């Protein structure tokens, strides 16, 4: 309740989330040349449904692991009980993860990092679905147009997190008062660095659930398939969190 | 399960 207690949560937010970037934006924007070729496309679409579903579910978790340890160094966080903890990461983390996979898009070739290389969106071919895919393509190209700063993602994505709406709370005037000073924080930066024009292009809520319950939807159909295969080469925070 | 290990 005064700019500098303020200013002070906006470089606490964005410490926490450099600290917890998973990977240096720099090293993202060096590899851009470094495309993967007619051939490794056609090698990963031939790979079988199965393989390319439990790659991308670990490398999801990895990147999960990451936005767990952001949250644990968000201000404010710890001091929620873990109820709550738990219900915003449940509910969260894979929103989290949508926006910070912006920063390892290219726009110009509609390109991904994956696996040590770019690729667009028929390397994932052989997951059998393309609707989803498809749609996490389109919201990383959108939020690439808005030339997201480091700083801006850190405040944002604090903010994904930190939802007082999120079924399930116990404390919830508690997360209520939280997201208001990380929402002064977001705007306040956005205000100094004449920023604010953003606010209105961020996508609405309702993208970020579409989504998520698309990815939980096309894990139901594929565990269907599979069953052997998610319960025995799964990460198990994959399945805590999407199961 | 997991998740309680990580926050703990
Ligand atoms: C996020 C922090 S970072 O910027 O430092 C970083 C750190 C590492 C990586 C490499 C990586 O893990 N790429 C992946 N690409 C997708 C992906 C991305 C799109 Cl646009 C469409 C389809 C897919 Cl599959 C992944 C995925 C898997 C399962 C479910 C949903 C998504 S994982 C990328 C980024």
């Amino acid at each position: 309740a005064s700019l500098t207690e303020i200013e002070h949560l906006v470089q606490s937010v964005c410490k926490s989330y450099r600290e917890t970037c998973q990977l240096r934006l720099e090293d993202l924007l060096r590899q851009r040349s470094n495309i993967f070729s007619r051939e490794e496309v056609t090698g990963y679409q031939r790979k079988s449904m199965w393989e390319m579903w439990e790659r991308c579910a670990h490398h999801l978790t990895e990147a999960i692991q990451y936005v767990v340890e952001f949250a644990k160094r968000l201000s404010g966080f710890m001091e929620l009980c873990q109820n709550d903890q738990i219900v915003l990461l449940k509910a969260g983390a894979m929103e989290v993860v949508l926006v910070r996979m912006c920063r390892a898009y290219n726009a110009d070739n509609r390109t991904v990092f994956f696996e040590g290389k770019y690729g667009g969106m028929e390397l994932f071919r052989a997951l059998g679905c393309s609707e989803l895919i498809s749609s996490i393509f389109d919201f990383s190209h959108s939020l690439s147009a808005l030339h997201f700063s480091e700083d801006e993602i850190a405040l944002y994505t604090a903010l994904v997190l930190i939802n007082a709406h999120r079924p399930g709370l116990q404390e919830k005037r508690k997360v209520e008062q939280l997201q208001y000073n990380l929402e002064l924080a977001f705007h306040h930066h956005l205000c100094k660095t004449h920023r604010q024009s953003i606010l209105a292009k961020l996508p609405p809520k309702g993208k970020l659930r579409s989504l998520c319950s698309q990815h939980v939807e096309r894990l139901q159909i594929f565990q269907h398939l599979h069953p052997i295969v998610v319960q025995a080469a799964f990460p198990p925070l994959y399945k805590e969190l999407f199961s | 399960k997991i998740l309680h290990r990580l926050l703990q």
